């Protein structure tokens, strides 16, 4: 029943800051060190710091000395990491992860991770266009066209289809902006008598579509 | 810092082969390492710790050695569901360092693709673009090609693929390929086609539409 919840993706300017949260459930994040790691597309794992979210104690990777702030509140059982002057080379899904508090430092839960991309680039929103299904399996999808930054979710049927689902990389145009398909098969009997609708978030952008996708 | 040099970085094996995975410590941090498991699209799940014990609920297939600068872990018989890349960790002292990873990879029978092709919707055609895409499904091994042909006519320069990575449970890829024309110039041609080569096929499939 422990879970940590990281706050949402975001695109940031280079020079801002970007605080991300960390909520700890189903256990107290105080019996608990709390540590940060980044990867960045292409490269290795790195550990940015902990905290003793008890009495506050921290400890740098001298790396993120002066880019990275850790802290706690407590009261809301959340923990922070702010990343300060951000540039290109902050662009990366962080995640928190906790720890023993006085042993080893195997990290044995995980947030889901935040992704942040540092860019000039305005945010926009995707355009979702269905894959009708056409001339005993049949394939239909989503197309999620022109998108700025990554990441979107897409879901299936609000998660109850989730077998022959593909989701793919998205693809970087030359416009700036992203575009990715969702695909799944299903038997072709089913075409006349299920549903099919992709449920697409943007959560940059604040976009929620919802597409049938009809033979 | 303390630096983890992992290898191999990636494996190829079908599934029921065992693998042992080294990652070698800049110096001795004792028992002090750890191993994750990293699946597409999740975040890293913990395996061993202090170098040789299983985590809780991890399967019995999964083991960890070492003491000193040399360590292993090794996977008796590996499941479809092992695609992953597994790395090591040093906690012996700050900062925390990561093995550069190895990524697991399942050797399955080849098996061709089944191909499809989508026309742009009548909703995109409105807005002045056309995407023209076609979907290689549950195939194996990665590698194909796909040639679009327009009236006959070889495209290039405006289409984008991307291929999934490894399906967990039937160890195949697909790839989807995006054909992205100006409404004005999908509006002057008929024939609409996606070539594909694969390894699994006895001579190029070509899946097609005339629009309209």
């Amino acid at each position: 029943e422990v879970q940590l919840q990281q706050s949402g993706p975001e695109l940031e300017k280079p020079g801002a800051s970007v605080k991300i949260s960390c909520k700890a459930s189903g256990y107290s994040i105080t019996d608990y060190n709390m540590n940060w790691v980044k990867l960045s597309n292409g490269k290795s794992l790195e550990w940015i710091g902990n905290i003793d979210p008890s009495h506050g104690g921290t400890t740098y990777n001298q790396k993120f000395k002066g880019k990275a702030t850790l802290t706690v509140d407590k009261s809301s059982s959340t923990a922070y990491m702010q990343l300060k002057s951000l540039t290109s080379e902050d662009s990366a899904v962080y995640h928190c992860a906790r720890s023993t508090l006085y042993g080893n430092s195997a990290m044995d839960c995980w947030g889901q991770g935040t992704s942040v991309t540092v860019s000039s680039a305005s945010t926009k929103g995707p355009s979702v266009f269905p894959l009708a299904p056409s001339s005993g399996t049949a394939a239909l999808g989503c197309l999620v066209k022109d998108y700025f930054p990554e990441p979107v979710t897409v879901s299936w049927n609000s998660g109850a289809l989730t077998s022959g689902v593909h989701t793919f990389p998205a693809v970087l145009q030359s416009s700036g902006l992203y575009s990715l398909s969702s695909v799944v098969t299903v038997p072709s009997s089913s075409l006349g008598t299920q549903t099919y609708i992709c449920n697409v978030n943007h959560k940059p952008s604040n976009t929620k579509v919802d597409k049938k996708v009809e033979p | 810092s303390i630096v983890m040099t992992q290898t191999p970085k990636f494996l190829l094996v079908p599934a029921g082969d065992r693998v042992t995975i080294t990652c070698k410590a800049s110096q001795s941090v004792n028992n002090d390492v750890t191993w994750y498991q990293q699946k597409p699209g999740q975040s890293p799940k913990l395996l061993i710790y202090y170098a040789s014990n299983r985590y809780t609920g991890v399967p019995d297939r999964f083991t960890g050695s070492g003491y000193g600068t040399d360590f292993t872990f090794t996977i008796s018989t590996v499941q479809a569901e092992d695609l992953a890349v597994y790395f090591c960790q040093q906690d012996y002292s700050s900062p925390l360092t990561f093995g550069a990873g190895t990524k697991l990879e399942l050797k399955r029978t080849v098996a061709a693709p089944s191909v499809f092709i989508f026309p742009p919707s009548d909703e995109q055609l409105k807005s002045g673009t056309a995407s023209v895409v076609c979907l290689l499904n549950n195939f194996y091994p990665r590698e194909a090609k796909v040639q679009w042909k327009v009236d006959n006519a070889l495209q290039s320069g405006n289409s984008q693929e991307s291929v999934t990575e490894q399906d967990s449970k039937d160890s195949t890829y697909s790839l989807s390929s995006t054909l992205t024309l100006s409404k004005a110039d999908y509006e002057k041609h008929k024939v609409y086609a996606c070539e594909v080569t694969h390894q699994g096929l006895s001579s190029p499939v070509t899946k097609s539409f005339n629009r309209g």
